[PDB]
RNA sequence: GAGCCGGUAGCGGGCGUGGAUCCCUGGAUGUCCGAAUGGGGGAACCCGGCCGGCGGGAACGCCGGUCACCGCGCUUUUGCGCGGGGGGAACCUGGGGAACUGAAACAUCUCAGUACCCAGAGGAGAGGAAAGAGAAAUCGACUCCCUGAGUAGCGGCGAGCGAAAGGGGACCAGCCUAAACCGUCCGGCUUGUCCGGGCGGGGUCGUGGGGCCCUCGGACACCGAAUCCCCAGCCUAGCCGAAGCUGUUGGGAAGCAGCGCCAGAGAGGGUGAAAGCCCCGUAGGCGAAAGGUGGGGGGAUAGGUGAGGGUACCCGAGUACCCCGUGGUUCGUGGAGCCAUGGGGGAAUCUGGGCGGACCACCGCCUAAGGCUAAGUACUCCGGGUGACCGAUAGCGCACCAGUACCGUGAGGGAAAGGUGAAAAGAACCCCGGGAGGGGAGUGAAAUAGAGCCUGAAACCGUGGGCUUACAAGCAGUCACGGCC
RNA sequence: GAGCUGGGGCUAGGAGUGAAAAGCUAACCGAGCCCGGAGAUAGCUGGUUCUCCCCGAAAUGACUUUAGGGUCAGCCUCAGG
RNA sequence: GCGAAUGCCGGCAUGAGUAACGAUAAAGAGGGUGAGAAUCCCUCUCGCCGUAAGCCCAAGGGUUCCUACGCAAUGGUCGUCAGCGUAGGGUUAGGCGGGACCUAAGGUGAAGCCGAAAGGCGUAGCCGAAGGGCAGCCGGUUAAUAUUCCGGCCCUUCCCGC
RNA sequence: GCCUCUAAGCACAACCUGCGGGAACCCGUACCGCAAACCGACACAGGUGGGCGGGUGCAAGAGCACUCAGGCGCGCGGGAG
C-alpha cells in the first residue's frame, strides 16, 4: 500500500469481506492502494439536477477500500506473487507466479 | 525571453463601444512601456497604433473559507486605431 | 582601529587603583580602588624624499626613523 | 512529443529564433482564445507553452556550447 | 512499474508499456528587492552614460551584454589579470566588559572575566615540538577525561574563591624561515669592499651554521591537502524476499473451532474487533550506477630530510634586563617569583642568556624577543535511531493554510483550534417555512455516530412526576416521632 | 505678538529639553519603554495536598546593627542501651 | 493525588429583564415594495443648519464607487436598508500633479582629521520642499471617472530635414 | 533664463531665428474625506492644515435672527405623564 501496489487493473478476489467472488480490478491508486473491484456499492439517490438524469441519483457505486482483497491467480486462486528469474536480455520480467502461475503478459489479458 | 508576447483583450463591456467607435482597449504586461505598447500594438497586429493611456488596478477583496485574500493584478491600456483598421477578428466578432 | 602604534601596538587598556602602605613596616593593606584606566606615548614626521610624515609611537620610534632612514 | 525534440535538435541559429518566435505568436493568440474553444483547448494552452519553452532551453543549449 | 497534471475535489480537458506520475544528478534560463556595487532610493522602485538589436528612423522604448567600493599582486607605463565583502540555532578566539544577591549592612571581597556590545577565523576554531617540567640525577610537544586535595594554599585570613608537576586514559609527525657566513647576483649610492633587493648553501628542533684541512659520500622517508589513481562511503531511487485454507458466532472477522505452515527474519505498522503464513519491498540476507565527500590500502608522483675530527670568529629577531603604573597566576597587595605590556632607561653570540630556592654564593634547567596543521574534548540548524519522555490546558507557545490572528510608535508582544464514519454510502423526494430549521422516507450494525457531528461528565437553564408550603423568625443540620407516597 | 499655525528636520530617557512646580519627554517619566542579567532579594504575608495509629512541645533562658528574626541552652518525638 | 494562594485557563450564574441606546434639530400623513416594513422607496404637510452640519484642495483610508442579486452575521433591536455578503464592472492626461531640473535647513558622503573595535566629525559632488522653476481652457458623454474620454477652441520641449 | 568668454571647435554645417515633417515614456484618477471611510480599542457630541464662505436685517463686520443654494430630521418606537 505504497509506492509499490498488489495486483493492478488485474483481477482476483476476496477473502474476508463480503463477496470475495472475485474480478475486474477496474483501478488502483498509488498511495491509499484505494481500488475499484465493481463489486459491493450504492445509488447515492443523488442531486435533485439533471446533472445525474434530470431525475439524479448516482448510478454504479463502487470505490473499494480494504486490502484485504485476495489479489491474484494462475492456475491457483488465494495466491501471492514472486518476482523474477529473468532469463532474457534486459528481461525484468517480474511475472506473477508460485504454486499455478499468472503474469498479465501483454496480450490476450491484462 | 525578448517575446513580444504582451496581451489580454479588453473583454469589458464599456470599452466595447470604443472599439466599436475606433480605437480599442485591452489589458497587458504590467510593464509595457507606452512605446513598447505601440510596438507590440503594432507589428502584432499589423495596425497603425495611434495614441496609448495606461492604467493598473489590483484586486482588492476576495474571501477564502478560512483565510483570505485579495487578488493579483490587471494592468489595463488602450490604442487608437488609425483609420478605422486591425483588430477585425476580435472587434467584428464582439 | 585608527591610532595603534605604526611599528607595534600600544593602543591599550588598563586597570588600576590603590590602598595604603605601612605593609611590612607595621600593617596590612589598605584597599579600594576598584578603577580602570588608559596608556600611550607620542607623534612626529621627516621625509620619503621632498614630501612626507611620520606618525608612529616614542621609542620604537626613534629606532624606526632611524631605520627607514637608513632606507 | 519526443518528435517534437527532434526537429528541436535539427534546427538552430536563425531557424530555432524565428520559429519558436513565430510559434509564441501562436501561443499568443491561443490566449487571445481564453473565452472560445477552452474545453479541448486545454492542450494547446500546457503543452504550447511547454514546446515553446523546449524551443528555448534549446537555443540556450546549442549556442550555449557554441560561445 | 505501469498510472499521473501537487495540497482539490469539480468543471472543462489530457500523456503515456515505441520505461507516463514519479525517486536522485546534473541542467536551462533563472521577474524585482536584498551585502548590491553603474546612479539615486522612504528595499522589493524611478535615473542614466558604452556596444548589439527591433520599431514609423532620429529625439521615444524594451530584450541584451554593459558600467561599485575596498585591500590585495602584477606592465608604477593607460594599467589590464587576482581577492573581500554577507550571512548562519550552538559551540571558538580575542576585543571592551555590569549591578544585583552573598559576605543577614557594606565600601576591599562577591557573583566573574560570568551576562552582556563588537571584530573575526571555522567546520571547529584554541593550544600545538619546551629561555617547559621537576629535583630524582628524571622527565620529556599540544588538546581533551578521570586522579591530583577541595589538600598546596588565596583573604575586613571573614563569605568564600581555590592550584599546578606527577599518575592513570585517549590521541602520538614533528616541521619550518631572517638567522649573512658564503657565493652569485640585480639595484646601488658612490666605487671599489655598505645597504637595498633575488636564488640559493645555512635555509638551527633538543643548539650548532658556516669558512679552513683531511676522514667524506655512490638506492628506501614520506607529507600538517604536497599529489594522483581506484575498493570510491554516502547522497535518492533497489530486490528478493519464510508458510494456511475450511469452518464458525458475526455489519464484522485475523477472534472461537479444525486441522496444515515458516522461521541465520514471534522488532512494528497496517487489513471494517486482539493475522508468525491477509497488508509491510523489515528485522533474513542481498542491492546496486556514467554525477557529489578520502581517514584506507596501495602504489607512483618523495619538497625535503638523512656523516668525522680541527680551527683566530662572523651568526634568529629593536627591548631581555632594570624602575614605576598594571594584567594574568590558587595571591586581594603583599618577605610575592614566572609570563604579559604602558610609560623612562635601553644589551648580550651558545666563557651567551631567562628560568628552580625575593635576593647571594651553588648544581641544575632551557635555549626563547619569527612562522606551519593535522589527531584525540566543544557544539547543535540539519538526517537517522532510541526513551520505568508527553497526551492534546504536559508536551516546542507552536500536531498543521500560529510567528500568524491580534496589541504596540518602533523595539517588542505574542493565543487559540486536534479526534463526524469501517469506508461517504454524508443525505434524492414528499411534508411547515422568507429561511433556517423542524416531520417523514433511504444510509446503517448505532445516528440520543449526524458536519463540528467520538467518548462528550461538573456549573448553570429548562419540561414532566412524589413529598412539601401562608400565625412565621433557622448557615446548617440534625436526634426522636408522627402524616404521606 | 515674546502671536497662531501646515509641511520639512535636529536634540532622548541618568540623557533630552525644561520662560523651572521637579514641568514634560507615545495617555498616571522625580529619574523613559521592550528584551536581557532573572527563576535578583523576598527573617514579610498567601498558600503548604489521601487514611489511620502512639506520644506529646514550648507561646522561657543567655549575647547578637539582633530585638514579631537567630546560635547555644530548657520542653518533644523515634532508636540503643 | 489538593476548598483553598483577591491564584492559573476555560466554561457558568448574579444583579436585571431595572441602568442604558451616543447629543432635547420634531415629526406626520398617503401611496409603494415586501414573507415582515415606526425603522427601505416615491410623494404631500412641518422643524434644524446656512456660515454651517455647505461646496473644494490637500492629508491620512485604502476599500470601496456603481449594477445585479442576498441578510442567517453587522448596525448599540428592528430591517426585504448599507460603508454589510456575492459577482461582475469601475478610475487612464506632451500642456493637473510628482519625477525625468534647483537648492534650505538637513542627511549622505570621493578626500581629511579622528577609536580598543562598532564610530565620531566632514569639503566636493549627490538625496532632500504645494519653497524655486515649468507648456491650456471651456462645453459635451458613461452605473461610474475627466482641464485625462469627445469636441470646440491655445500652446509646449526635443528629433530629421529644409 | 539673458547674456559672457575657454575647451575649442566653430566658421561649413556650432548657436538665433521661420516652415515642413517626426516625436514626447514612469507613478499617479473612483468614493469617504471639518468626517459614523482620517486620528480616539465602538456608526465614540474630542481633534485636524489653506480655498467664497448666497441673502435680508443691525453703524461695523464670517458674532447675531429667518433664511439661498446645498444639507439634515442625529438610528430603537408608543404611552401616560
Amino acid at each position: 500500500m505504497r509506492v509499490k501496489m498488489h495486483v493492478k487493473k488485474g483481477d482476483t478476489v476476496l477473502v474476508a469481506s463480503g463477496k470475495y467472488k472475485g474480478r475486474v480490478g477496474k483501478v488502483k491508486e498509488v498511495l491509499p492502494k484505494k481500488y475499484a473491484v465493481i463489486v459491493e456499492g450504492v445509488n447515492i439517490v443523488k442531486k435533485a439536477v439533471r446533472v445525474s438524469p434530470k431525475y439524479p441519483q448516482g448510478g454504479f457505486i463502487e470505490k473499494e477500500a480494504p486490502l484485504h482483497a485476495s489479489k491474484v491467480r494462475p492456475i491457483c486462486p488465494a495466491c501471492g506473487k514472486p518476482t523474477r528469474v529473468r532469463k532474457k536480455f534486459l528481461e525484468n520480467g517480474k511475472k506473477i507466479r508460485v504454486c499455478a502461475k499468472c503474469g498479465g503478459a501483454l496480450d490476450t489479458e491484462e | 525571453t525578448a517575446y513580444d508576447v504582451i496581451l489580454a483583450p479588453v473583454l469589458s463591456e464599456k470599452a466595447y463601444a470604443g472599439f466599436a467607435e475606433g480605437k480599442y482597449t485591452f489589458w497587458v504586461h504590467p510593464k509595457a512601456t507606452k512605446t513598447e505598447i505601440k510596438n507590440a500594438v503594432e507589428t502584432a497586429f499589423k495596425v497603425k497604433v495611434v495614441k496609448v493611456n495606461t492604467l493598473h488596478v489590483r484586486g482588492k477583496k476576495k474571501r477564502l473559507g478560512r483565510y483570505l485574500g485579495k487578488r493579483p493584478d490587471r494592468k489595463k491600456a488602450i490604442v487608437q486605431v488609425a483609420p478605422g483598421q486591425k483588430i477585425e477578428a476580435l472587434e467584428g466578432l464582439i | 582601529m585608527k591610532e595603534g602604534i605604526h611599528p607595534k601596538l600600544v593602543p591599550a587598556r588598563i586597570i588600576c587603583g590603590c590602598g595604603n602602605v605601612i605593609e611590612t613596616y607595621s600593617t596590612k593593606p589598605e584597599i579600594y580602588v576598584e578603577v580602570c584606566s588608559k596608556c600611550h606615548p607620542f607623534y612626529t614626521g621627516q621625509q620619503r624624499f621632498v614630501d612626507t610624515e611620520g606618525r608612529v609611537e616614542r621609542f620604537q620610534r626613534r629606532y624606526g626613523d632611524s631605520y627607514r632612514k637608513g632606507r | 512529443m519526443r518528435k517534437q525534440l527532434e526537429e528541436a535538435r535539427k534546427l538552430s541559429p536563425v531557424e530555432l529564433e524565428k520559429l519558436v518566435r513565430e510559434k509564441k505568436r501562436e501561443l499568443m493568440e491561443l490566449r487571445f482564445q481564453a473565452s472560445i474553444g477552452q474545453l479541448s483547448q486545454n492542450h494547446k494552452i500546457r503543452d504550447l507553452k511547454r514546446q515553446i519553452a523546449r524551443l528555448l532551453t534549446v537555443l540556450n543549449e546549442k549556442r550555449r556550447q557554441n560561445a
